[PDB]
């Protein structure tokens, strides 16, 4: 059950929001978003 | 009310999202569609559900003050004698991260073809079992094509604030979150002190997508998408009923005011994007959009779905 999954995950990702970590790199690497903004709002 | 616009635009996601996929489940079904309402609040999405015609909705809360009071707005709209049909309902109090759903349903043989959990999946991740207790709930009675679609914070978007900032916290005017500490951020336990000036102050848990993806894996779920939301409505706002919607939802602000009205704002450069955009070329007036206290709220979210797969 637990015993199990939770070591398994932990190995999974590991490199967790370091500097390994692949997507959050590509992800702080985006611009500052900007707010939504339409024309003619009327 | 300085909220005005962050509610309805939060509002407008969900019915997006929602309206997306009903169009998908009833290309697949055209028969009565059931839906499972998880973490259902005080029924803010009772109306949407309403508008999408589904045939029967199970609200559960773990909060019984709050599912009673869904519970009462769904017989006010049931008991206004009108023309409009209206889905059979039913109303659990549970806690879905340590308690079986089946076990409590009227059916014990009960079968969904979309549960919806907007902005609750993050409570679940407390611990393991509680995460994995949240997912089942919501997907192992999904009709096999059935879809898992909600609302939760972007962890990469909060472990970036966080690292940014000088300390443990990091917010504005709109909102608060602070971490006990950074660096350090387990799969499950994670947690965080949420306030949004007008809707929470509740601690929450770091949910690792990536994590929840593999999750789900367990009732036999594939990823149809995750987007921030940012993403999701610039996919949304490309289709014009989606637009007028947005309009009609008065989901962005008109800018800029008029002599005789207020931005919502008052902080001096929360609109300085919308200032910019019409020193070019001229735009044709007035813009609609959200004031950049707002938006550093609500942009912090991201939008998910899982298909229960065949
Ligand atoms: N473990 C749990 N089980 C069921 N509901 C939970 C829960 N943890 C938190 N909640 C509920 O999640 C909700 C977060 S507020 C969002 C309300 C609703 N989903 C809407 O969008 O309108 C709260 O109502 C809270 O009672």
């Amino acid at each position: 059950d637990t015993a199990e999954a939770v070591p398994k995950f932990e190995e999974m990702f590991a490199s967790r929001f370091t500097e390994n970590d692949k997507e959050y790199q590509e992800y702080l690497k985006r611009p500052p978003e900007s707010p939504p903004i339409v024309e003619e709002w009327n | 009310s300085r909220i005005f616009y962050l509610r309805n635009f939060n509002n407008w996601m969900k019915s997006v999202l929602i309206g997306e996929f009903l169009e998908k489940v009833r290309q697949k079904k055209k028969r009565d569609i059931t839906v499972l309402d998880l973490g259902c609040g005080k029924g803010g999405d009772l109306l949407k559900w309403k508008k999408g015609r589904i045939n029967k909705l199970v609200c559960t809360d773990i909060a019984d003050v709050s599912v009673k009071q869904c519970q009462q707005r769904y017989e006010d709209m049931k008991n206004r004698r009108d023309s409009e049909y209206i889905f059979s309902a039913e109303f659990i109090t549970a806690d879905s991260s340590k308690e079986l759903l089946i076990d409590k349903f009227r059916d014990p043989q009960m079968c969904f073809d979309i549960c919806s959990c907007q902005f609750v999946c993050h409570y679940s991740f407390e611990s393991y079992e509680q995460a994995d207790m949240m997912l089942r709930n919501a997907c192992e009675r999904l009709s096999p094509g059935g879809y898992f679609i909600g609302t939760t914070p972007n962890s990469f978007e909060l472990i970036r604030r966080l690292e940014a900032s000088e300390t443990e916290s990091f917010g504005n005017e709109i909102y608060t979150v602070k971490f006990q500490k950074k660096g350090d951020y387990p799969l499950f336990g994670c947690k965080y002190d949420f306030n949004l000036e007008g809707v929470v102050d509740v601690p929450e848990f770091l949910v690792y997508f990536p994590l929840l993806n593999e999750m789900a894996k367990k009732y036999n779920m594939k990823l149809v998408y995750k987007k921030t939301f940012l993403e999701f409505y610039e996919e949304k706002i490309k289709n014009n009923e989606n637009k007028m919607l947005l309009k009609r939802m008065q989901a962005l602000e008109p800018y800029p005011a008029n002599e005789s009205s207020k931005l919502v704002s008052e902080k001096v450069d929360d609109y300085e994007h919308a200032a910019k955009y019409m020193k070019n070329s001229q735009v044709r007036l007035p813009l609609g959009t959200l004031s950049k206290s707002e938006w550093e709220a609500t942009s912090i979210y991201l939008v998910f779905a899982f298909e229960k797969q065949q």
